[PDB]
């Protein structure tokens, strides 16, 4: 499913949380946020 | 067709997608199909 462009959800608000087509990543800003704060290692994308 | 996971050979890529029926791995799916 998708959200459809208009959001006229009764003044709540979900920016932070719906996906914003801005980013390439879709990741909400809270994920997004998420993921800065976490420190991964051995991402292992075919590492040198 | 070099892919996420490594090397593959034998098979063809293809643009359409399918539901996976053989996971590859890393958005990479195997199916026999037509000419077959
Ligand atoms: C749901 O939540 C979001 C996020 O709040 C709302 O989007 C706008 O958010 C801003 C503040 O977060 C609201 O306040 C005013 O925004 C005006 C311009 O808005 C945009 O400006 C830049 C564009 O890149 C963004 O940073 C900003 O978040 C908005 O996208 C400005 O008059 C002010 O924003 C300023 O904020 C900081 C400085 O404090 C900087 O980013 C910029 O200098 C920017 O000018 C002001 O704070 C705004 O009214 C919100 N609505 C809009 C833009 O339409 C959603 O609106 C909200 N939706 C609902 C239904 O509640
Ligand atoms: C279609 O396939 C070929 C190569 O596989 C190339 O045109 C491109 O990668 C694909 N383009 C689209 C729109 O599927």
């Amino acid at each position: 499913y998708k959200t459809p462009p208009i959001k006229d959800f009764g003044g709540f608000n979900f920016s932070q949380i719906l996906p914003d087509p801005s980013k390439p990543s879709k990741r909400s800003f809270i994920e997004d946020l998420l993921f800065n704060k976490v420190t991964l290692a051995d991402a292992g994308f075919i590492k040198q | 067709f070099q892919t996420r996971a490594g090397c593959l050979i034998g098979a063809e890529h293809v643009n359409n997608s399918y539901e996976c029926d053989i996971p590859i791995g890393a958005g990479i799916c195997a199916s026999y199909q037509t000419s077959q």
